[PDB]
């Protein structure tokens, strides 16, 4: 039952909302909506999607100088190795952006040259 | 940029829905009651009188 | 680079493999694929205690609660309305910020 | 009440905490079936209740 | 009860006839050995520690002191093993 959720707006006042889940199996969701459908992303496809990021650059972004917190790093195991698990491949940044784009091409209506 | 910050044992300063940077609880209601005090006596040329500051305290 | 539960690459900082579900006396990373020996990665050692408030019960409850002037110089007042508050840092005096009624003079006070 | 459990190297990670918890709460001490609470409330119109 | 006519009912309950032998001291003393009691009920911490590396585990579960809950729920010491030996695990 728990989750966050944004509704970003663009300059020209037009919104977009970007909810996160909490699963209890351990991992996290980005949900979005393009369309009158709803469809489900896991965040670490998209943190590796933004930038060229480590993965203890994903673990000092969320843990602090609170290391010893347990709870937060047993939480963060479950996160990160479920990527690992579930796309053994996906292991840089240009990777990782071609899965996304050729899951959501024809939904977003993209042109064959892109 | 060259902040390693994180959680609540910060106060994260953002403006409209970016980080800015990372300061203490105490200090982040001191940089607080300037933002008020400088936008109301409007000499800062920086700060609007339409500006919203919301510190939510720890 | 070993915090918890889990263990980072020295060089790309990837997440490293569990080293109990790995071929033997080798943990390898998927990126740069250096070599980590299973050696010195001895004790892996996380406690987590219950969420301190994780059992609600009657008991519970028992053990928390059974724990046991201004002088204003323009028409003389003394009730002025005052309110402190430490505008820059915290190396300075808080100014204290006076306001009277009985005339509405207004000044502040460093020390 | 300390115990050890162990499991093989195989298997991935489990909480053990949010495990236990729920555990807890299901583990019943005492009880008489389908009742979960017995009150003794102040005497309403004389009979002792 | 006239619309659905549920068996399903919401919250049950059920009045018992005090004697007038037994008194205030031992009705109520009567009621806490019909009051379900849980294990949650009697715990005051669990602290695990996991070392792998055999993913071990130590389930070290801490509770109250011995004259805080065989007073409280009437739960004696002997009784609450034998729930951690058949019913916990
Ligand atoms: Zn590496
Ligand atoms: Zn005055």
């Amino acid at each position: 039952h728990y989750g966050i959720q944004i509704r970003s707006v663009r300059p020209d006042q037009t919104s977009q909302t970007n909810v996160l889940h909490y699963l209890n199996d351990g991992q996290v969701t980005f949900r979005f909506s393009w369309r009158k459908n709803e469809y489900l992303v896991p965040v670490v496809m998209i943190l590796k999607a933004l930038c060229h990021t480590s993965d203890r650059e994903i673990f000092d972004g969320i843990i602090g100088n609170d290391v010893k917190d347990s709870f937060l790093t047993d939480r963060l195991e479950l996160l990160l190795r479920g990527f690992k698990k579930r796309y053994p491949h996906l292991q840089n940044r240009t990777q990782v952006l071609q899965y996304l784009g050729d899951k959501f091409r024809v939904v977003f209506q993209a042109s064959p040259d892109q | 940029s060259h902040t390693f910050a994180a959680g609540p044992s910060l106060c994260c300063v953002q403006i409209d829905g970016k980080i800015i940077g990372w300061v203490s609880h105490e200090q982040g209601k001191i940089i607080a009651d300037t933002l008020r005090y400088w936008k109301v006596e409007g000499k800062t040329p920086g700060l609007p009188i339409d500006l919203e500051i919301g510190y939510v305290p720890p | 680079s070993v915090v918890g539960s889990l263990i980072f690459c020295l060089d790309c900082g990837d997440l490293l493999e569990n080293p109990n579900a790995v071929l033997g006396s080798n943990v390898e990373c998927s990126q740069c694929k250096a070599i980590y020996p299973k050696s010195q990665f001895s004790n892996l050692k996380v406690v987590t205690t219950t969420a301190d408030d994780a059992f609600p019960s009657s008991l519970r409850a028992k053990k928390s609660v059974v724990k046991t002037k201004e002088k204003c110089p323009q028409c003389g007042n003394e009730e002025m309305n005052y309110h402190t508050l430490q505008l820059r840092s915290a190396d300075e005096g808080a100014t204290v910020f006076y306001t009277c009624t009985s005339c509405g003079y207004k000044f502040r006070t460093n020390n | 009440c300390e115990f050890k459990l162990e499991l093989a190297a195989d298997t991935e990670k489990l909480l053990m905490v949010n495990i236990v918890e729920e555990i807890c709460r299901k583990s019943i001490i005492r009880q008489i079936p389908h009742i979960d609470r017995c009150v003794h409330p102040e005497p309403e119109n004389g009979k002792r209740v | 009860i006239v619309m659905t006519a549920s068996a399903a009912i919401k919250t049950p309950q059920m009045t018992l006839p005090i004697w007038n032998d037994v008194s205030d001291e031992q009705a109520d003393t009567f009621c806490k050995s019909i009051s379900k009691v849980l294990l949650s009920e009697v715990i005051d911490k669990v602290i695990v520690t996991e070392t792998t590396g055999a993913r071990s585990y130590v389930i070290h579960m801490r509770f109250f002191d011995n004259n805080e809950y065989s007073e409280e729920y009437d739960v004696s010491k002997e009784e609450l093993q034998n729930v951690i030996s058949n019913q916990f695990i």
